[PDB]
């Protein structure tokens, strides 16, 4: 089996650059004059789309600021002018023999301006405390870069169980992050305490990002 | 021509057969939808490292679907291997010359 | 219109088969291979094979001939991929897509596949309401089983300015959040609802944020 090795595993590219991903084969993936190797975009939820083919033919529409290059064992997709929806993870395939295989991939990261969250809280909806159960909702939205901490005070004392974080992928038009922090309790807990707060720490501010609700 | 490779697949209508010239003729038959096409075809070592005999058809290609293309080379002395079409479904025949 | 319909999501035990179906249309069904490709979750992609319709031709990749039964039928232009004595490691997406020239031009949507013995449980989905210029409202949608659940607000309507957040996993349930940010002028006076979806459970819910 031929492997396809993809080098970096990711690479943060600022807007209008040039963006440059390798992909090695472990044997010669020509036959007939031709590399039977190819360039795939995923982006998240969708499936894989075909850049381009037999190395260097570029599929039809998609724009020319893509180009793939080589022959043998060494391959490279180069995208420039970098833009704000090329944020999406690469991948290369061979079909040169029998199984075809792809590499491991390459995740491209729009490198913006910074930019601090939106937070926004919410707290538990009538309909869930009618059922037992209170989640306290954080939303913190449209920033860059994209480390970012949450932390949940209740009466002013800091709370690390049951809160469950997810992140965005990085959006494909302003180039941000997006984060929800969501800290679940019981009806019983929830209905003993009135201050709820979510902090957010990010680098373009020393100062937390504090935003809160009383139960009253 | 300047005509692309065929991207499908090909079909044996007859099986190596060997000249009076020592040559080899085979006539395989497109299945694809590349109407006029270039024919994928290399002969190699059994390795698949090495290319080795000559083409005598000179440039061959798909005129009409459904209709077979004879294919005239000349391979090396010895073991080879005739491949004929892009993968999944590449013929990969095998041929010994005296 | 080169096209290739995926049928939905399954879950299936341990130990038992699912086959999964790819509908095409717009093209020769018999002049081009069909091929599937695995991508477990948060993994790349796993070339499986490809069948030719036109004489039931197949390829397969040697890790998934015990695994994987590529069958297709001609007059409903549908080729079908079983999947055999389901294990955790075949929980994935399974992509169909048209070898249309010299690599996969078109492409199925994909069919999710979750190998548990865990129980299918719809979720409960929560307004999320403030309690000033651009408001930020919600729904969370909860303790679901398997994935995937679709999020919408006004029916598509409202496209610009939404997060659906990827679902968090506990206690074999997942968890899910998605924001919508609209003007204050739009908001209570236009209504703004959330709908939720989860193919496994046949579970359709629309819920409109009123003010708190
Ligand atoms: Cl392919």
């Amino acid at each position: 089996n031929i492997v396809m090795t993809q080098s970096p595993t990711s690479l943060a590219v600022s807007l209008g650059q040039r963006a440059t991903i390798s992909c090695r084969a472990s044997e010669s993936v020509d036959s007939f004059g031709k590399s039977f190797m190819h360039f795939y975009q995923q982006k998240p939820g969708q499936p894989p789309k075909l850049l381009i083919h037999l190395a260097s033919n570029l599929e039809s529409g998609v724009p020319a600021r893509f180009t793939g290059r080589g022959s043998r064992t060494d391959f490279t997709l180069t995208i420039d002018p970098v833009e704000a929806d090329d944020a999406a993870t690469y991948y290369c395939q061979q079909n040169n023999e029998v199984p075809f295989t792809f590499g491991s991939g390459t995740k491209l990261e729009v490198k913006r301006a910074d930019a601090a969250p939106t937070v926004s809280i919410f707290p538990p909806s009538s309909e869930q405390l009618t059922s037992g159960g209170a989640s306290v909702v954080c939303f913190l939205n449209n920033f860059y870069p994209k480390d970012i901490n949450v932390k949940w005070k209740i009466d002013g004392s800091e709370r690390q169980n049951g809160v469950l974080n997810s992140w965005t992928d990085q959006d494909s038009k302003d180039s941000t992050y997006s984060m929800s922090s969501t800290l679940t309790l019981t009806k019983d807990e929830y209905e003993r305490h009135n201050s709820y707060t979510c902090e957010a720490t990010h680098k373009t501010s020393t100062s937390p990002i504090v935003k809160s609700f009383n139960r009253n | 021509m300047s005509y692309s490779m065929c991207t499908g697949k090909f079909k044996v209508v007859k099986e190596i057969a060997e000249t009076q010239h020592g040559t080899i003729v085979i006539r395989v038959q497109y299945e694809g939808d590349g109407s006029p096409c270039k024919i994928p075809f290399e002969i190699m070592d059994l390795e698949k490292r090495h290319v080795l005999g000559r083409l005598i058809t000179v440039n061959p290609i798909v005129t009409e679907k459904d209709s077979p293309v004879n294919i005239e080379a000349e391979p090396p002395f010895g073991d080879s291997y005739i491949i004929i079409g892009v993968e999944p479904g590449q013929l990969k025949l095998n041929w010994f010359k005296k | 219109q080169v096209q290739l319909q995926q049928s939905g999501a399954e879950v299936a035990r341990p130990g038992a088969s699912v086959k999964l179906s790819c509908k095409a249309s717009g093209y020769t069904f018999t002049s081009y291979w069909l091929q599937w490709v695995k991508q477990r979750p948060g993994q790349g992609l796993e070339w499986i094979g490809a069948i030719w319709p036109g004489d039931d031709d197949t390829r397969y990749a040697q890790k998934f001939q015990g695994k994987a039964t590529m069958t297709a039928d001609k007059s409903s232009s549908t080729a079908y991929i079983q999947l055999s004595n389901l294990a955790s490691e075949d929980s994935a997406v399974y992509y169909c897509a048209r070898k249309g020239g010299f690599a996969m031009d078109y492409w199925g949507q994909g069919t999710s596949v979750t190998v548990s013995s865990a129980k299918t449980t719809p979720p409960s989905v929560y307004p999320l309401a403030p309690g000033n210029s651009m408001v930020t409202l919600g729904c969370l949608v909860k303790g679901y089983f398997p994935e995937p659940v679709t999020v919408t607000w006004n029916s598509g309507s409202l496209s610009s300015g939404v997060h659906t957040f990827p679902a968090v996993l506990q206690s074999d349930l997942y968890t899910l959040s998605s924001s919508v940010t609209v003007p204050s002028s739009t908001w209570p006076s236009e209504t703004v609802t959330c709908n939720v979806a989860h193919p496994a459970s046949s579970t359709k819910v629309d819920k409109k944020i009123e003010p708190r």
